[PDB]
């Protein structure tokens, strides 16, 4: 139903960004989640990823975003700690959660993590 | 490979594989804790590792989660009706547990497929075969699609995205005459130490004696269990490990 | 895999809004029906619209219609209004990080 | 030659119900309770003399096809003695290897036979059969529920047995728990005169009840 997400944050290139989704109206457990960036002037890029009932957190492999995902279940809280950073890590994350098993989807979405790492 | 085998066949289908000639330690299977349910039905958990059955049958396939609920005589559904069936007599427990990023494909793996419709319904621990296409609307289907004619299974996609139901849950059922045939399958038979010059209460293969246990020289032929002596007073012992 | 959509539409209230799909490698599904349909609103966060072109429902309002064949994937919604077009997107699946599409939206005139 | 290699038990030996096997080769035997069917006549086939004397290992052929199977197992000079027999729905054996040189006779002589199997396998048998090598001679009993006197020595080996109805001198030492019977007489049985047929005998012409 609604996801909340952690609030912005300025890096250098090179470390690890954690984040937070916090999750209002679904259970977290029930629903695979994810982390998805739309990106300035860019396309949505489905990026990382967390199952429902099992550790699933594989990436586009590419240049693995490699940021690193777990789950409170009591907090329903899923974590985006971005390893590698950069300068293109700079973008609007989204914290996504799917539907039901099926040809998709991803229902409602996160308001939105800006994140910009530059100098 | 009852547990332990990769891939599963699918729903439609299933195995049936005789347990029989061993000894079955359920602790492991009990203590796993790998497993999202141990369900017993007309038998009990903990007591498994002490009940010994003739005949042991396991079943393994592939569910959706909100249908590993459905199993349980008494509990019907498109599963009990079609696919496959449950005993109303049904007496052994149940495991079941996702293999979902195992056997889920990101793109819905077909493999697993579930009956659709075929009107009747299983006989206990059966299938059929069937790919015949069902006969919903009176007119002759020819055995093809078309107007309500339906092919009689239906093919699971399961993505690892899938919600909690959606997910594979491998289910294996368990099965049993427990005694009344020659028994087979029992539970491990936990042995204790050895104390000797010690007056001590013991069982030995099932013979139960109390007294003083001692080394002694005398020699057995190798398939004499025990000795007795003339009043018929089991005596000396062969230390069965 | 990846795949294109129908960049932009500029159109009128009142009329359908025809919006291509196009996946490149993979077509849709083995099981004949897959991809998806997405929205983000500017200034909005994204928002689900249509999955495997056919489907959906109640939350997505009557206007999101469409199919799709193979690669295309035809997203049709009628009666366009002024207040409601957004860019849109599409999920791949099957195959790949199912992605999204590079982002579509229909403009109105008038 | 070790002609004699096999068995087929059942109480219908149709591959329908649960039919028994043994087989024998290199040693390393076979076992089936599988449910098969034959040739008019099972058997163990072979041709002769070279670098596989008696060739045809290949003779494999008894039977049909092994079906809906309950167990497993694999692994003149000679006489060889296998008890068999049912209780429980335990199947037994018992066995020797005992050398003799001799052709037509089963030598006078007495072993006693240890186990070597119990089968938990519930077949429920009638009748048998055997087998045999193809391009030597065997027995068979019959067992009946008697009453014997077994002497156990100093190792648990049976030396001597002894029966009971085999004659009167064998009831005596039956009665008194002893090979050896010294002078007079000792009194054992009872002999009861059989009956003859029956008679029976009942008020004539009898009429009909009327609980109807
Ligand atoms: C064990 O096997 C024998 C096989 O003969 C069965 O004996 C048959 O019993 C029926 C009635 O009990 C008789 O009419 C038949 O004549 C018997 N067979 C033959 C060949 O004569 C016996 O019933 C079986 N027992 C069980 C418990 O299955
Ligand atoms: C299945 O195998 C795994 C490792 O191969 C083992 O840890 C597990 O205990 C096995 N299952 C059971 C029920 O023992
Ligand atoms: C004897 O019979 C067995 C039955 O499995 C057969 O497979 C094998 O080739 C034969 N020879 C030996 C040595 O077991
Ligand atoms: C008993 O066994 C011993 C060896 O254990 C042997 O010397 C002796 O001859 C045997 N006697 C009998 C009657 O078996």
């Amino acid at each position: 139903v609604k996801l909340v997400e952690s609030g912005g944050g300025l890096v250098k290139p090179g470390g690890s960004l954690r984040l937070s989704c916090a999750a209002s109206g679904f259970t977290f457990t029930n629903y695979g989640m994810s982390w998805v960036r739309q990106a300035p002037g860019k396309r949505l890029e489905w990026v990382a990823e967390i199952s429902s009932g099992g550790s699933y957190t594989y990436y586009p492999d590419t240049v693995t975003g490699r940021f690193t995902i777990s789950r409170d279940n009591a907090k329903n809280t899923l974590y985006l700690q971005m390893n590698s950073l950069r300068a293109e890590d700079t973008a609007v994350y989204y914290c996504a959660r799917f539907r039901y098993g099926g040809g998709g989807t991803v229902d409602y979405w996160g308001q939105g993590t800006l994140v910009t790492v530059s100098s | 490979e009852v547990f332990n085998a990769t891939r599963f066949a699918s729903v439609y289908a299933w195995n049936r594989k005789r347990i029989s000639n061993c000894v079955a330690d359920y602790s492991v299977l009990y203590n796993s804790a790998s497993f999202s349910t141990f369900k017993c039905y007309g038998v009990s958990p903990t007591k498994l590792n002490d009940l010994c059955f003739t005949n042991v049958y396991a079943d393994s396939f592939v569910i959706r989660g909100d249908e590993v609920r459905q199993i349980a005589p008494g509990q019907t559904g498109k599963i009990a009706d079609y696919n496959y069936k449950l005993p109303d007599d049904f007496t052994g427990c149940v495991i079941a547990w996702n293999s979902n990023n195992l056997d889920s494909k990101v793109g819905g793996n077909y493999n697993y497929l579930y009956r659709l419709f075929r009107k009747s319904n299983l006989k206990p621990f059966e299938r059929d075969i069937s790919t015949e296409i069902y006969q919903a609307g009176s007119t002759p289907c020819n055995g093809v699609e078309g107007f309500n004619c339906y092919f009689p299974l239906q093919s699971y996609g399961f993505q690892p995205t899938n919600g909690v139901g959606y997910q594979p849950y491998r289910v294996v059922v368990l099965s049993f005459e427990l005694l009344h045939a020659p028994a087979t399958v029992c539970g491990p038979k936990k042995s204790t130490n050895l104390v000797k010059n010690k007056c001590v209460n013991f069982n030995f293969n099932g013979l139960t004696g109390t007294g003083v246990l001692t080394e002694s020289n005398k020699k057995f032929l190798p398939f004499q269990q025990f000795g007795r002596d003339i009043a018929d007073t089991t005596d000396a012992v062969r230390d069965p490990q | 895999i990846v795949l294109t959509q129908s960049p932009t539409l500029s159109l009128s209230p009142g009329e359908r809004a025809t919006l291509s799909c196009r996946a490149s490698e993979s077509v849709d599904n083995y099981g004949i029906s897959f991809m998806n349909w997405f929205q983000q609103k500017p200034g909005q966060a994204p928002r689900l619209l249509i999955y495997a072109a056919s489907n959906q429902g109640s939350g997505i309002p009557s206007r999101f219609s469409g199919s799709g064949s193979g690669t295309d994937f035809s997203l049709t919604i009628s009666s366009l209004e002024p207040e409601d077009f957004a860019v849109y997107f599409c999920q791949q699946s099957k195959e790949v990080p199912r992605i999204f599409g590079q982002g579509t939206k229909v403009e109105i005139l008038k | 030659s070790n002609i004699i290699r096999g068995w087929i038990f059942g109480t219908t030996l149709d591959s329908k119900t649960q039919s028994l096997l043994i087989v024998n080769n290199a040693t390393n035997v076979v076992i089936k309770v599988c449910e098969f069917q034959f040739c008019n006549d099972p058997f163990l086939g072979v041709y002769y003399h070279k670098n596989n004397k008696s060739w045809m290992e290949s003779e494999f052929r008894v039977y049909s096809s092994a079906n809906n199977c309950t167990f497993e197992y694999v692994s003149f000079k000679n006489l060889r003695e296998f008890v068999f027999k049912n209780i429980d729905g335990y199947f037994k054996i018992y066995s020797k290897h005992t050398p003799i040189n001799l052709v037509r006779d089963l030598p006078q002589g007495f072993s006693a036979l240890e186990p070597l199997v119990d089968l938990p396998i519930g077949i429920n048998i009638t009748r048998f059969q055997t087998l045999l090598a193809l391009h030597a001679a065997y027995y068979v009993g019959y067992l009946q529920p008697r009453t014997f006197l077994l002497k156990y020595n100093e190792n648990g080996t049976i030396t001597d047995a002894v029966d009971c109805a085999l004659d009167p001198l064998s009831e005596t030492k039956c009665t008194l728990k002893s090979f050896t019977v010294e002078k007079g007489i000792y009194q054992t049985s009872n002999f009861r005169v059989q009956p003859t047929e029956s008679i029976v005998r009942f008020p004539n012409i009898t009429n009909l009840c009327p609980f109807g």
